[PDB]
């Protein structure tokens, strides 16, 4: 069956370039159009670039129109993008797609290569503890929390109590927030559980080798 | 430049109902040989999108004469008969009479009972404060459904700048997370800090406040 | 026009 | 470029960071950062040998 496979994506800084690759497999690769389709960490997706099944013809929309080069090695089953003058807004999952012989239309798609365009550092997450507001004396369950802020690249991993909290917390998905990367997680619990048990929460970010602990004490 | 609106943005489903979504296209999508190039494909989590229906009512390989599609010139419907658990994912249109362009697309989810959100309100730490930096943080955890409205209110008056959210993908819950990121500086030029919200489940909004002082 | 950004009908 | 580690042993925030730096000066000073950053206040130490610095908090 018809299979593609791309890869090559990575992080670039932006004014910069990459080649994205596309393997397609189980058809006759040299008489279909194929297309690279991009979709955003909005998950909208944008087509991105077209080339005839020859090579010899080749589309983009004005968003990237000299900057990405599509080309296809007929020998070697292979379709390629080249992208030039990268920006943040290019920054996505970039799919490769075919055309179907008897209708214009996308029949099958890889499974996707990410790029992301960024001028940031590799820089190790602040940890700071949410604990409640102080002198709640209800007796009724507390809420606590962790946010891991100005971390980059992607991505980071916490767990609360290393793991053995598993129930009742969210850990919400990441944001770019100054050029940077930020999450936060809850952890909800019985008010007799804590502050008389400690809560921790476990980060790490494997691109800065950090692995730190931040025990949440009340206000 | 042919824009493509999917309506609604979410629907919502029990394991069995039938389930209807429309796409409007901001012009004919007939082409001048006569045919209609508007194409429904389904995307699950970590996969890339797969080919449903095409050209308008055309089943592609393998999908299940379950899934049905209509319409006609700018309006279309993709149908399910009946929605099974591996239908959920989200549902995008495209059309390729002219350059290529797709829906936006409308997430298939499990329906689950209406549930209000839990609110929990998070002054900066005392770390962040020591750092010069101040984020403020609110929870909103366990709701259902996911449309969900939520304003920061600093001594009355509304902060929309500075606010970043986050929402946990579907217990089918949802939950959120709301900060606002202020200076260390601009955080002490106020004193009262509320998070409200406001969900289907209530007509009143659920308020939660600190003040800076205390 | 037969082929395109959009692809072609062979 | 060489590598420098961080042990961060504070009273709420214990761990460990490590950086990429000309030596071990430059990696003090992103450290200090990092460790301000994260609201700690303490003693820096160094051990030459494992090119390790380690803060920490009364």
């Amino acid at each position: 069956d018809v299979k593609l496979v791309e890869s090559g994506g990575g992080l670039v800084k932006p004014g910069r370039s990459l080649k994205l690759s596309c393997a397609a497999s189980g058809f006759t690769f040299s008489d279909y159009y194929m297309f690279w389709v991009r979709q955003t960490p909005e998950q909208r997706l944008e087509w991105v670039a077209t080339i005839s099944d020859g090579g010899a013809y080749t589309y983009y929309p004005d968003s990237v129109k000299g900057r990405f080069t599509i080309s296809r090695d007929n020998a070697k089953n292979n379709l390629y993008l080249q992208m030039n003058s990268l920006k943040s807004e290019d920054t996505g999952m970039y799919y490769c797609a075919r055309d179907p012989l008897e209708y214009y239309g996308m029949d099958y798609w890889g499974q996707g290569t990410s790029v992301a365009v960024s001028s940031a550092k590799t820089t190790a997450p602040s940890v700071y503890p949410l604990a409640p507001v102080c002198g709640d004396t209800t007796g009724s369950s507390v809420t606590l929390g962790c946010l891991v802020k100005g971390y980059f690249p992607e991505p980071v991993t916490v767990t609360w109590n290393s793991g053995s909290l598993s129930s009742g917390v969210h850990t919400f998905p990441a944001v770019l927030q100054s050029d940077l990367y930020t999450l936060s997680s809850s952890v909800n619990v019985t008010s007799s559980t804590w502050p008389s048990q400690s809560i921790t929460c476990n980060v790490a970010h494997p691109a800065s080798s950090t692995k730190v602990d931040k025990k949440i004490v009340p206000r | 430049n042919i824009v493509m609106t999917q309506t609604p943005l979410s629907l919502p489903v029990s394991l069995g109902d039938q389930a209807s979504i429309s796409c409007r296209s901001s012009q004919s999508l007939v082409h001048s040989n006569g045919n209609t190039y508007l194409h429904w494909y389904l995307q699950k989590p970590g996969q890339s999108p797969k080919l449903l229906i095409y050209t308008v009512s055309n089943r592609f390989s393998g999908v299940p004469d379950r899934f049905s599609g209509s319409g006609s010139g700018t309006d279309f419907t993709l149908k399910i008969s009946r929605v099974e658990a591996e239908d959920l994912g989200v549902y995008f249109c495209s059309q390729s009479t002219h350059f290529p362009t797709f829906g936006g697309g409308t997430k298939l989810e499990i329906k689950r009972a209406d549930a209000a959100p839990t609110v929990s309100i998070f002054p900066p730490s005392s770390e962040q404060l020591t750092s010069g930096g101040a984020s403020v943080v609110c929870f909103l955890n366990n709701f259902y459904p996911k449309d969900i409205n939520v304003k920061w209110k600093i001594d009355g008056k509304e902060r929309q700048n500075g606010v970043l959210n986050s929402w946990t993908d579907q217990d089918s819950t949802y939950s959120m997370s709301s900060t606002l990121t202020l200076t260390k500086d601009e955080y002490e030029r106020h004193n009262s800090y509320t998070c409200e919200a406001t969900h289907k489940t209530s007509t009143s909004p659920i308020v939660k406040s600190f003040n800076r002082n205390e | 026009a037969n082929g395109g950004a959009s692809g072609q009908v062979k | 470029v060489t590598t420098y580690k961080l042990v961060i042993n504070g009273k709420t925030l214990k761990g460990e960071t490590t950086t990429k730096a000309v030596d071990a000066a430059t990696a003090e000073k992103v450290f200090k950062q990092y460790a301000n950053d994260n609201g700690v206040d303490g003693e820096w130490t160094y051990d030459d040998a494992t090119k390790t610095f380690t803060v920490t908090e009364k």
